[PDB]
RNA sequence: AGGAGGUAAAAAUGCCAA
RNA sequence: CUCAUGUUGCCAGCACGUUAUGGUGGGGACUCGUGAGAGACUGCCGGGGUCAACUCGGAGGAAGGUGGGGAUGACGUCAAGUCAUCAUGCCCCUUAUGUCCAGGGCUUCACACAUGCUACAAUGGCCGGUACAAAGGGCUGCGAUGCCGUGAGGUGGAGCGAAUCCUUUCAAAGCCGGUCUCAGUUCGGAUCGGGGUCUGCAACUCGACCCCGUGAAGUCGGAGUCGCUAGUAAUCGCAGAUCAGCAACGCU
């Protein structure tokens, strides 16, 4: 069979939970196998700022920024399948990367 | 520097982002294009009270949302300042712009507003105890708002020294994490320089 | 910073090692992330009003 | 030091002016703001007067000034003394 | 079959029990190569030693994460819940030893304007 | 033992032995002790003269030590401060060549500090 | 501990000995956060003894330790200007601690080439009674007999 | 509630606006 | 701790691997990753408490009495700092106090202060073998096996927008064995001579690193003074931002 690979990558939690279901949803609409919506590591890219212009080093404030990912595999890509997954409508806070 | 920023303290839990977008090798460009697109909208129609501007990006298309106290002065009948500023968005190359003028239901609980419209009369000529007892007045009478403090520092009456002054009523728990806390602060333009005006509204609390 | 210098940093150097950041919105030299393009304070503005998609008060 | 699969640092500049003068065999004062060129032995007999940031001060080669940039034989900074 | 986990300052083990003779195996090594400190060893043998059932016990050991105290720590504490799941009432003995006490000791997190976690750079009033 | 004028310390193991020669050091004594074939784990006291004569050949022959490279380093300082070189002026004021701090450091330059 | 007291840590017994003093000794030998090159130290200096004598190593750096033990001490407090040395009492605990300190301390100073070699011909000296960490506890003893006068201040 | 005893070597100066 | 969860993550039970390893068919069992939830509330017992707060002790529990650490700076004070992030009232320049370029300087040194790093050695130096981490970073970037160098490094390009691949399967202290034998040394590494590599239009003023030689002060430091109360001090290594390359012994 063909194994078509799913990548969900968001900045909010519930945005990447939303586009799991609804992308759930939509395939198992049209009857192919899911594995589930897998989690995987989120990345953490820190940023240290000193909160100041002009010196006082030691007074500094800490930002992060996380980049959650779930991962979504469908087996046997039905033409109907992968015809609804190229229309699947889904927020802008979400990045899916069909390969 | 005493009290943070509230929005960016409540970002994670209590507000949200004002733009949306995910882009990891277009952050770069998509930041740009947001502060040109920002820069562009406070500079452009200071009539017209903008409460705030929220920014969506999908692929080539650009959404634009922006909140506004009156949007009859912000679009003509006719689409002439709607025509202008979309004129503007092209030239800020966003490809395709669909713009939404939306219109915030009420105007004297947003404090952004409370704070513009405290600055215009503090810049015209208006006292400055007038100006905050009619804008907590006007907070106060609305039933969500729970709570409001105004603060405005500078020279106040054209007076040669610094001088702030705070006024409060009800509750402002700035350290209340779950309390729904919107902040909002103005510079004012007047003669003898430039003050600011900040203002906390506090409405209830939010439960997730 | 001077408009002259601002504008000359996005100008095409007649070297490769003559260019450098100068943040976006205030054209800062020093102390500039290569993800955002803005220096320390803008950075610290703007993700405070949270014109940042993703970038939130860390606490660990 | 500059890599040896690079060769020697002399720029046009300067290597074309001192290439006439040679050929020209005539030994004229080179008035040069390069600092950053090394000295080749085709260096040998003329007088180069480099800028040390303020004035232009002659420099004539010898032998044992080969391998060396023409920078290093004007002092920038003045010390006398306390 | 039985399994269970220690953890201690970032070193996790599991334990599969066998109930043959005493012998130790750690990711394919005896407990003399893996630990070779008495000290460890000892710490390794105590839930043993207290529960008297001592060479009743095969186990083999995974030990990832931390270093050779964090792994003895994990070993001890994995050692000690598998006697629990093996038989109830040794809890009283083994539980009042404090072997079934997981340390929730950790590094502390180094804080800016300091050097590291709490001693602070050196400091001149003139 | 004598070696190309030096007097080699009474017990030390070859290898340090050699290092007491001006041209010597750790890498260039095991290299010599290698190549002509003696244990550098031999004693200075159990040296043979068929030994002295090996060690004094081979390093004669592949290295320029001693009187000969001590003449050369103040030849080579010597041609520098000729030429007036910015390192020649360095090496006249007695100051870092290197481009080292000056402002603060440099005691081992300027010697022993005299105060003001 | 303006407040109070603070709770004593739990110290444990040695493996190869199965005395707490032996864990004791090498937590005040230890350095640098090495336990088990303090360990092994202690372990030698232990054997050097144990062969050097021919008995039992706890049991002499036992009879060491209760020999360099002080029992009374001197504290200094400033009374009317001048300042006066008080004779008081030690607690067990704290005198076991103090002669244990004294041991390592006068050990590094001994001068014979490896601290497994000093910490054992220290602590043999000192069941002699011989050693500097009994010399220093003779000095303590005479100062704190010196300055009998000035108990009445009883602090 | 009543009440007793004990308790300090030396330590100078600081300009006249806001 | 429970439920859900099986890839690029684990491998207990099966099989196939044989050199090289979960490497591979397979398996949710234990991890682990990340969602939902339970769980500390003086909740229970005993004594003190005005029968009140609250406190002393005990049981259960992973944790017991704000569990540990972050984030969190009331009203104000210092005319505290910043007109050099930005913005701005007023004043001043406009043929310059605007703007372009080359060279130079911000690295100067008879000195003083302050923050650090390396040491002064044997709980150590050097040599050989060997065991254990977390957290990170990567597109005109990370760049492997291999070949060439002694070593910085060169050629090449496998594979990765990365729980996959590279940064080694990731460490150093640690352990085992050998040697040194208390000395200005097999300590210490500055300084200086020579020979190179790489980045870069360009390493002289003024880059980093490698190889050979060189081998200074320094024997635990006066009065005085600094940090720290448990995974804390002490040490050991690792990664990141800035960045073509780095003065990183700094900061996080
Ligand atoms: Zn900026």
């Amino acid at each position: 069979g063909q194994k078509i690979r799913i990548r969900l990558k968001a900045y909010d939690h519930e945005a990447i939970d939303a586009s799991a279901r609804k992308i759930v949803e939509t395939v198992t609409r049209t009857g192919a196998s899911v594995v589930g919506p897998v989690p995987l590591p989120t990345e953490k890219n820190v940023y240290c700022v000193i909160r100041s212009p002009h010196k006082y080093k030691d007074s500094r404030e800490h930002f992060e920024m996380r980049t959650h990912k779930r991962l979504i595999d469908i087996l046997d890509p039905t033409p109907k399948t992968v015809d609804a997954l190229m229309r699947i409508d889904l927020p802008a806070s979400v990045d899916v990367n069909i390969q | 520097g005493q009290k943070i920023n509230p929005h960016g303290f409540r970002l994670g839990i209590t507000t949200e982002w004002k733009s949306r977008w995910y882009a990891d090798k277009q952050y770069k460009d998509y930041v740009k294009e947001d502060v040109a697109i920002r820069k562009l909208l406070a500079t452009g129609l200071e009539r017209a009270g903008i409460a705030d501007v929220e920014i969506e990006r999908t692929r080539d298309r650009v959404r634009v949302d922006i909140h506004t106290a009156r949007p009859g002065i912000v679009i003509g009948r006719r689409g002439t300042e709607a025509d202008r500023i979309r004129a503007d968005l092209e030239k800020l190359t966003g490809k395709q712009v669909q713009l939404n003028i939306l219109e915030v239901k009420n105007p004297e609980s947003q404090a952004q507003l409370v704070a513009q419209g405290v600055a215009e009369q503090l810049s015209n000529r208006v006292a400055f105890r007038r100006a905050m007892r009619k804008a907590i007045q006007s907070a106060m009478r609305q039933p969500n708002v729970k709570g409001i403090r105004v603060q405005c520092s500078g020279r106040l009456g054209g007076a040669e020294m610094s001088r702030s002054e705070f006024y409060r009523e009800g509750r402002v728990p700035l350290h209340t994490l779950r309390a729904d806390i919107d902040y909002g602060l103005y510079e004012a333009k007047t003669t003898f320089g430039r003050i600011g005006v900040k203002v906390w509204i506090y409405k209830g609390d939010i439960v997730g | 910073a001077k408009k002259a210098l601002v504008h000359k940093a996005n100008k095409k150097p007649k070297f490769a090692v003559r260019a450098y950041t100068r943040c976006n919105k205030c054209g800062r030299p020093h102390s500039v992330y290569r993800k955002f393009g803005l220096c320390r304070i803008c950075l610290r503005e703007m993700a405070h009003a949270g014109e940042l998609p993703g970038v939130q008060k860390s606490s660990w | 030091p500059r890599s040896l699969k690079k060769g020697p640092f002399v720029d046009d500049h300067l290597l074309k002016k001192v290439d006439v003068q040679n050929e020209k065999n005539t030994k004229q004062v080179i008035k040069t703001w390069s600092r950053r060129s090394t000295i080749i032995p085709d260096f040998i007999g003329h007088t180069f007067a480099v800028h040390d940031g303020r004035k232009h001060v002659p420099v004539f080669v010898t032998e044992a000034m080969v391998g060396h940039k023409l920078g290093e034989f004007a002092p920038t900074r003045t010390f006398k003394g306390h | 079959p039985i399994q269970t986990v220690g953890r201690r300052k970032e070193a996790v083990v599991r334990v599969r029990l066998v109930p043959g003779t005493g012998q130790f195996n750690l990711d394919g090594r005896t407990l003399e190569n893996y630990f070779p400190n008495k000290v460890h060893q000892q710490l390794i043998k105590a839930p043993l030693v207290t529960v008297d059932r001592v060479d009743q016990f095969d186990i083999y050991a995974h030990l990832d994460g931390g270093g050779p105290s964090g792994q003895a720590g994990a070993l001890r504490l994995a050692i000690a819940r598998a006697l629990i799941l093996v038989q109830p009432e040794d809890r009283p003995a083994l539980k009042k030893a404090g072997f079934l006490t997981r340390d929730p000791r950790a590094i502390e997190r180094k804080k800016y304007g300091l050097k590291k976690a709490r001693k602070a750079p050196q400091y001149s009033k003139r | 033992a004598r070696l190309v004028g030096v007097d080699l310390p009474r017990d030390k193991r070859m290898e340090i032995a050699l290092t007491y020669i001006y041209g010597i050091g750790r890498t260039r004594s095991n290299e010599i002790l290698a190549a002509t074939g003696i244990d550098k784990n031999m004693r200075t006291k159990d040296l043979t003269d068929d030994q002295v004569t090996v060690l004094r050949d081979y390093i004669e022959g592949n290295l320029k030590v001693e009187g000969d490279l001590r003449r050369e380093v103040q030849a080579d300082i010597r041609r520098k401060i000729e030429i007036g070189c910015y390192q020649g002026l360095r090496h006249r004021r007695g100051l870092p060549v290197r481009g080292q701090r000056t402002k603060t450091n440099a005691r081992t330059r300027k010697g022993p500090k005299r105060t003001i | 501990p303006r407040k109070g007291p603070a709770p004593k840590r739990p110290l444990v017994n040695d493996p190869v000995y199965g005395s707490q003093l032996v864990t004791q000794l090498v937590n005040k030998v230890l350095l640098e956060g090495k336990k088990s090159l303090a360990e092994r130290i202690v372990y030698g200096a232990l054997e050097q003894a144990r062969e050097k004598t021919g008995t039992d190593p706890v049991v002499t750096l036992k009879r060491a330790l209760d020999n360099v033990k002080p029992a009374l001490e001197v504290r200094s407090r400033r009374v009317g200007g001048a300042t006066y040395q008080v004779p008081v009492e030690v607690r067990p605990d704290r005198s076991t601690t103090l002669a244990l300190r004294w041991l390592v301390n006068f050990s590094r100073q001994r001068r014979e080439k490896t601290m497994v070699e000093r910490l054992a011909n220290e602590i043999l000296d000192a069941s002699n009674g011989l050693g500097a960490s009994v010399k220093r506890r003779e000095d303590t003893h005479k100062m704190a007999e010196a300055n009998r006068a000035f108990a009445h201040y009883r602090w």
